[PDB]
């Protein structure tokens, strides 16, 4: 559905929020079909496998070369850097605390950082991820006993201070 | 786009080295890019690839000059440079500055997300002078020449050797005076992917057994240029050699 908001519906994945951005996290070993779905991952790519994923944002393809072959390829206007999928304007951006994303206001293909919960941009350091600053979270927690909070430098709903996620439905419950 | 532009002495003496450079802008590290390479084509001959260069630093000869070619790439000044050893006379030809793409991502017949890699842009090439002083391959025959009036509808044909009934070729325009251009793959069925940028809605391509053909449809004055047939051998990126046709000249009547 277009560009992640506070709105979506996480495929088997939750939201998370950053300086400057939503984005979706898949669960356990999932990976990243498209924005909003997360699926599980072929080890090899093969004729039986194309179109599947196989990585973030990254999936089987055929070569109509001479012969014909399959790989793992990242989705258009990605590349892979670190064995991970980035943007190809992200290709050289160093944010530090933070990860380069395209820049949804300028309509020209451009990497900005989006920065860990309590940073933002510094135009003083290249635009990087090192200047002190609020982000107040966006997230809509409305789940049973579940509020946002900052856990590794993003936001992301979980269980309220004294509930934990009950084992049998993963819902949040009181400690005991 | 990307820009290619060929640099380098234009007249060489027999038995000497050239040395050809090319400059390329609008990629840096597999931006939309695998490779850039050199391809020559003697006055009025067929197109022949002499090499390649990855991006991760790996290289492709032509297999039988192989001995004689060199190429090294130095990314902080954006240069490839080839070194040819030995010229001949015979080795008089305009030498051609290819990048080696991918096309963009499409969803075949079976509905099966592809791509596949091919030159995609050319450079306009470089007239190199020589002064005075290869079995189980595949083989592409074209007719040497056709003819067609301002508005008629055209076939050229490339035919594939036995045993190669499953390979793509690409068709490649060059307009006189101008080098190639890409214009369409086509397989055993029809247009594999998308046509080259410029390529007017006028060009379509459909195979069939050893049969590559390129219709040019309501000919108008431009079309007037050799038509050239290639096919890749190699799996995936990877460019074993590069077969090319006899190449045909379309003379536009009237
Ligand atoms: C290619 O063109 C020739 C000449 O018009 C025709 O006989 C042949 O059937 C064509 N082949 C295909 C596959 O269209």
């Amino acid at each position: 559905t277009g560009k992640v908001t506070v709105d979506t519906v996480c495929k088997r994945g939750f939201l998370i929020q950053m300086s400057g951005h939503l984005e979706c996290k898949c669960e356990n070993d999932l990976v990243l079909v498209n924005e909003e779905t997360c699926e599980e991952k072929v080890l090899k790519c093969d004729e039986k496998t194309v179109n599947k994923p196989c990585g973030d944002f990254s999936k089987c393809i055929k070569i109509d070369g001479n012969p014909v072959s399959y790989a793992c390829k990242c989705n258009l206007g990605y590349d892979m850097v670190n064995n991970v999928c980035i943007p190809n304007e992200c290709k050289q951006v160093t944010c530090g605390n933070g990860k380069c994303i395209l820049d949804t206001s300028n309509p020209v293909k451009t990497g900005v950082c989006s920065c860990n919960i309590g940073k933002v941009p510094n135009v003083q350091d290249q635009n990087k991820c090192s200047k002190d600053g609020e982000t107040k979270c966006s997230l809509k927690c409305l789940k049973e006993q579940e509020t946002c909070k900052a856990v590794d430098g993003i936001y992301k709903c979980d269980c309220k201070d004294g509930f934990i996620i009950d084992q049998e439905s993963s819902i949040c419950t009181g400690t005991k | 786009q990307i820009t290619l532009k060929e640099s380098g002495p234009t007249l060489v003496k027999p038995t000497q080295t050239l040395t050809l450079t090319c400059t390329f802008s609008g990629s840096s590290l597999s931006t939309s890019g695998v490779g850039v390479g050199w391809i020559r084509q003697p006055p009025g001959k067929a197109l022949e690839w002499l090499a390649l260069i990855y991006w991760n630093d790996d290289k492709r000869y032509s297999p039988s000059l192989k001995r004689r070619l060199t190429i090294t790439k130095d990314t902080s000044k954006n240069q490839v440079v080839l070194t040819m050893t030995n010229m001949d006379p015979v080795d008089t030809a305009t030498y051609y500055c290819v990048h080696r793409g991918s096309a963009p991502y499409y969803y075949d017949s079976s509905g099966y997300y592809s791509t596949f890699y091919y030159f995609d842009y050319w450079g306009q090439g470089t007239l190199v002078t020589v002064s005075s002083g290869g079995g189980s391959q595949p083989v592409l025959t074209q007719p040497p020449s056709a003819s067609a009036s301002l508005g008629a509808s055209l076939s050229l044909t490339c035919t594939l050797s036995s045993g190669y009934n499953n390979y793509k070729v690409d068709w490649y325009q060059q307009r006189p005076g101008k080098g190639p251009r890409f214009v369409m793959r086509v397989g055993t069925g029809g247009i594999v992917g998308s046509k080259g940028d410029g390529i007017p809605d006028r060009f379509s391509v459909l195979g069939s057994g050893l049969n590559r053909n390129l219709t040019i449809k309501n000919i108008q004055e431009d079309d007037e240029s050799d038509y050239h047939c290639g096919a890749d051998h190699g799996s995936g990126s990877n460019l074993d050699y590069v077969v090319f046709g006899g190449g045909t000249k379309l003379t536009v009547l009237g």
